[PDB]
RNA sequence: UAAAUAGUACCUGAAAUCGUUAAGAUGGAACGGAUUAAGAGAGAAAACAAGUAAAGAGGGGAAUAUUCUCUUCUUUAUUAAAAGAAACAUCAGUGAUUAAUUUAAUUUCAAUAAAGCAAUCCCCUGAAAUUGUUUUCACUUUCUCCCCGCACUAAUGUGGGGAAAACUGGCUUUAUUUCUUCAAUUAUUUUUUUUGCUGAGGAAUUUUAAAAUUAUUUGAAUUUUUCUUCUUAUAAUUUAAGUUGUUUCUAUACAGUACUUUCUUAACCCACUCGUCUUGAAAC
RNA sequence: UUGGAUAAGGUGCCUAAAUAUUCGCUCAUGAGAUCCCAUAAAAGGUGUUGGUUCAUAUGAACUAGCCCUGAAAAUGGAUGGCGCUAAAGCGGAUUACCGAUACCAAGCCAUAAAAAGAAGAAAAAAUUUUUUUUUAGAAUCUUUUUAUGAGUAGAAAAUCGUGGGGU
RNA sequence: UUUUUGUUUGCUAAUGUAAAAGAGAAAUUAUAUAUGUACCGGUACAUAAAUAAUCCUAUCAC
């Protein structure tokens, strides 16, 4: 067959939906998605973040736990270095 | 007074261009308050008119003009590219050109 | 550089000329390939005439045909222009170089009443 | 009628075809195989009462009001030629940089807008295409210079389509006349031709 | 291609079938240079060959 | 670049910085008019540049020196000739460039009644750190053996005086000026007044 | 003499070399490549007008030396059409630019106003008592106060020595996030401003089929709907199924000041003497 | 060939692109400035900039960056030149940009390979009737598709010409 | 020296631009500060310190 135009498979979107036959539902499902209004994401902000409370408690623990253990190496680092200095 | 102006004036400077070798597709402009690049885009779809005189008449005239237009910002100084229809000679460097409002 | 007339592409205008024709009489400048040793076109050296190549061909669509996009056929008789009234259309005529005022009266007159163009038909007269 | 793929509402005009090619085997054919082509979506910026400023013609620098969308492009204006001279004209959208300034954001224009639309609703673009007939009718004269301007002239005036246009312009300048007179500075304006000063920068100033 | 998508990104029993149907791809040079195809990407210095893992998404990003 | 000349003033400019800027103003089409070309600074101390122009100096073809080298003393020529090394004086273009660049020492007849401007990236006062040594091409010109850097420097005291009284007369005219423009803000429409009080005229 | 620029060196009469005239260039080579520009020569075979009516000159063919018909030139007036090019717009392909965006992950933050806690004290951080665990002091602002120098400072303050609470800074509760903040990176998605270049092809039995969209219609699903999805049928359209349209101009010309082209000059960039032997030649 | 974007390398001028941003070092009365590359050493410095280890913010000893001495050649002379010191030098870092006959998209030529092949109406312009084009079928051929293209010595194919002969 | 028309046998009418579109802009100087004024370089007082990031000039025909 004669060679046409390589239509953009990402950007035209018959020969999108021809190459990828559930591309229309799913961006119709993230069209739909979007079309969220704000007030139900406005009113759920502190409802969602405030059940990352642990989250975070076990979070600060891991990198402090870290530091413990990074700052108690430079403790026996130096005092390994005073007992060679004498 | 009279003879309005509503154009832009420019530079015609060399052509594209590297050391030692020349790409007379695209003219170097230098645009008269422009000096960055965001400002250069600023005139990137305008029209220009290299409007240069001739010892005789062609047209009943004695002017004739080059057409061009702008194609996009040159390094970092607001100087563009301009491609016109047929090359601007190299005698013509250094000389005054039109960015015209339209489109 | 590249002319374009319609449908028509010339890649190139201004024929090759043999390297070094300009400044030697005896140097025709009727292309030759330069065989050479060290001979900067063979090499193609930036700046010094370049070569012929088959990327410079033009389309085979257009080949053959001339400004007024039709094939040239030469003839020097009336009887040989019985092919063209099928191809008035895409084949003009051109009288040969060798033939009489008569004869070129007479082809003249044939090719306007077969509608026929014709290249060279004010010569000789 | 339009199109909305990924929800654009393009919409779409009859075209007609009649450009003609040549078959690749036996016949010919319209090149063209579509029906419909999209709109022009013109600038945001491009309302009726806008004053504007042309920058290509005869009126280049001139200042004029935004009259009508004429279905194809391109907009009527009428920098009203009893206080501007510009007349009715057909001109292009990229031809014309469009101020942000409305005739009728004024108290005492608001009132004749309607008006002014009513006047306005009648005006169509095969009123400005030139007629074939008035067109051979100037040519002819070309086979003294002064004779063949003012006749040219008269040929224009006699053409029966420019007259509607002109009675048009004379019912809307009419309409606009004391409103923008009693305006000093604004009709002043609107008589000014805008030119570009060595102190203006174009990618800085706006409209 | 969607089915070639997924064995592509997961190694899939149908995967040297894919990748041997699939023509070599001929990548645009990137949209914001090189730092120095002489150097590796690990060196302290710019540099480009080797291993970016992660970082290749950007570098085919400017290239395609 | 899209006047018809720039006359630079070109005292407390740095030699090198100057010449290029004024080289690529010249290439882009640019006449430029150099004045007080003897107040040019180069960064260096006086010995060291003596020393460099020295070895200039030593530069000559011993077949026959009248085709060497010309030195030039004079600092307008000095400037003259540190443009034409920055510069593609061997081709047209090159010498047009060259021919439209004029250097003077002092200030002649019409370029000290016309505006002189300046190259920020060019002052020494903002090139050079303040412990670091300089020379005046002046000077250094004057140990090469110029020797016409008093006489500059007495017409350039003399062109001050001038200058001084036409500045004096200058400020009187635009107090009058001033005075007159807030007597004459009263009479004009209030309208426009406060047009021109809103936009700052 | 047909012809003497066929005049005895006599057919034709090339190149080297030289003369005349014209035009142009000309700062220690000249020429050249590539790209244009300015001039000067030429040119209409695509670089508009097919046809129609009349009269003038002609040529043919058919019809049984007399009728119809076909046409070629010239003039008159009498109409189109098409072709190219520009501008704008549309689409598609390929880029450039500036605004964003859904949902998640990653110790984020930062505020508002009402209480409270700690005072070298707090979120932190620092120094000391087969791994964890625990303890001590030492960490802050002052446009605060006291003493000494008591004006000594860089200072509209200052150096040294002591006190103070808690504005500041930190923490603990409750309500809010449009007063203010809601970042950044990554993953996963959806758009958007202004714009450059390009338009191959032309589908008599795949430019079809489908895919998408529009308007009806059937049933279902569902993220629950003015772009929700999946089909049942119909009719269309293009986002399918590689550029189409409008308006001008050329131009109402028959060769010019326009257009095409050759040549001559410039100008920007580039360009070393060819052949040969040679590892290696512009080669002193 | 037309656009795009880059490599190497550069962005003060010559020279297209930064007198860019950000942090240090260096003053040279022969500073220094891109692999190959167009020389520099032993030994020194109370120049300045950081570090290290000892002695009640002092005295020492080291250490290594830049700078300086060591460092002399014949025509006049070369970081390529100008010149540059709030670098246009040296060591980094962050961006943007410029920059190929390389890369990407598209067109066209040829080469190689491939898919396939031994008959029917299309359009436009005038006014149902005319007009204008075409209405194809050559097998070393026709249509379409993809990839590819340096080249001495050397080889081959297809073409282009000359004297003469048959047709 | 001023106005109108034009430069559309080698000659005897005759045109060229490296750059018009508002091509607008005269104080001097110091950069770890300057400049004006008034008295005798000093004293005092003002001014200036994103300076062109400014100011000045344009359209109101008859």
């Amino acid at each position: 067959k004669k060679r046409l135009q390589n239509k953009n498979s990402l950007t035209n979107f018959a020969v999108r939906c021809r190459l990828n036959p559930a591309y229309k539902l799913l961006r119709s499902l993230a069209v739909l998605r979007m079309r969220k209004s704000i007030l139900e994401k406005s009113k759920n902000k502190k409802e969602k973040r405030v059940q990352k409370q642990i989250q975070k408690k076990e979070l600060q623990k891991i990198n402090h736990d870290y530091y413990k253990g990074v700052a108690k190496a430079v403790k026996k680092k130096k005092k390994r270095e005073e007992k060679k200095a004498k | 007074l009279q003879a309005v102006r509503l154009y832009e004036k420019g530079v015609i400077l060399g052509y594209k261009r590297s050391q030692r070798n020349q790409d007379p597709n695209f003219t170097l402009i230098s645009i008269k308050n422009v000096n960055t690049k965001k400002h250069a885009q600023f005139y990137v779809g305008k029209r220009v008119a290299y409007v240069y005189r001739t010892t005789k008449h062609h047209d009943g005239v004695k002017i004739k003009c080059i057409w061009g237009k702008v194609c996009r910002t040159h390094g970092n100084s607001g100087v563009i590219r301009a491609k016109f229809k047929t090359h601007i000679p190299p005698k013509a460097f250094g000389d005054r050109v039109r960015i015209l409002m339209y489109p | 550089a590249v002319k374009k007339v319609g449908k028509i592409i010339k890649k190139r205008t201004k024929k090759f000329t043999r390297f070094q024709s300009n400044r030697f009489m005896r140097v025709k400048p009727a292309w030759r390939k330069p065989r050479g040793i060290d001979c900067r076109v063979r090499r193609r050296y930036k700046g010094t005439n370049l070569m012929p190549s088959i990327g410079y061909g033009s389309n085979k669509k257009t080949k053959f045909l001339l400004p007024n996009n039709k094939y040239k056929y030469v003839v020097k008789n009336v009887k040989e222009m019985e092919p063209l009234i099928m191809n008035h259309t895409k084949y003009c005529v051109q009288i040969a170089h060798n033939v009489s005022s008569k004869k070129r009266k007479q082809i003249i007159e044939r090719a306007k009443q077969m509608n026929v163009s014709v290249i060279n038909a004010k010569a000789r007269l | 009628k339009h199109y909305n793929v990924k929800g654009k509402k393009k919409v779409l005009v009859p075209v007609n075809a009649k450009k003609t090619i040549n078959k690749k085997y036996f016949g010919r054919k319209v090149a063209s195989k579509k029906k419909y082509v999209v709109q022009r979506k013109l600038r945001k910026s491009i309302e009726v009462g806008k004053v504007a400023i042309i920058l290509t013609g005869k009126h280049m620098g001139k200042r004029c009001i935004i009259t009508k969308i004429l279905n194809s492009g391109l907009l009527a204006v009428v920098g009203p030629y009893e206080i501007n001279g510009v007349p009715l004209k057909r001109v292009d959208s990229r031809y014309l940089v469009v101020t942000s300034t409305n005739i009728f954001n004024f108290e005492n224009i608001a009132k004749l807008k309607d008006d002014f639309l009513n006047y306005a609703q009648d005006i169509d673009d095969d009123s400005f295409i030139k007629t074939l007939e008035i067109k051979k009718k100037q040519k002819k004269l070309l086979k003294f210079m002064n004779n063949v301007i003012d006749k040219i002239k008269e040929i224009r005036k006699e053409d029966p389509k420019v007259q509607k246009l002109e009675g048009i312009q004379k019912d809307i300048g009419s309409l606009l006349k004391p409103e923008i007179l009693k305006n000093k500075v604004f009709a002043h304006y609107l008589k000014s031709k805008f030119t570009l000063r060595n102190d203006m920068v174009l990618h800085k100033m706006k409209f | 291609i969607e089915d070639m998508v997924y064995q592509l990104y997961t190694c899939g029993p149908v995967f040297k079938k894919v990748n041997n149907f699939l023509w070599a791809f001929k990548l645009k040079p990137p949209r914001k240079g090189f730092k120095a195809k002489r150097h590796a990407f690990n060196e302290p210095r710019p540099g480009d060959w080797g291993n970016r893992e992660a970082h290749i998404n950007e570098l085919i990003n400017r290239m395609i | 670049m899209y006047k018809k000349e720039y006359v630079i003033d070109c005292k407390g400019h740095l030699l090198g910085r100057l010449a290029s800027l004024i080289a690529k103003e010249l290439l882009n089409g640019q006449r430029i008019v150099a004045v007080r070309c003897e107040d040019i600074n180069i960064s260096g101390s006086l010995y060291r540049n003596k020393l460099k122009y020295q070895e200039f100096l030593r530069l000559r073809t011993n077949t026959n020196p009248k085709k060497g080298p010309l030195h030039l003393r004079e600092p307008s020529k000095i400037l003259w000739r540190c443009v034409r090394g920055m510069l593609p004086h061997k081709t047209y273009k090159g010498q047009l460039a060259l021919k439209k660049l004029k250097v003077c020492v002092g200030m002649p007849y019409p370029y000290d009644k016309k505006k002189k401007y300046v190259l920020p990236s060019a002052l020494r006062a903002f090139r050079l750190k303040k412990h670091r040594r300089y020379c005046r091409l002046g000077t250094l010109s004057s140990r090469v053996g110029w020797n016409y850097d008093t006489l500059v420097k007495k017409n350039e005291v003399l062109r001050k005086q001038v200058s001084k009284a036409y500045y004096k007369k200058k400020v009187n005219n635009l107090n009058e000026k001033k005075e007159i423009k807030t007597e004459a803000l009263n009479l004009i429409n209030p309208e426009q007044r406060q047009v021109l009080e809103n936009f700052g005229y």
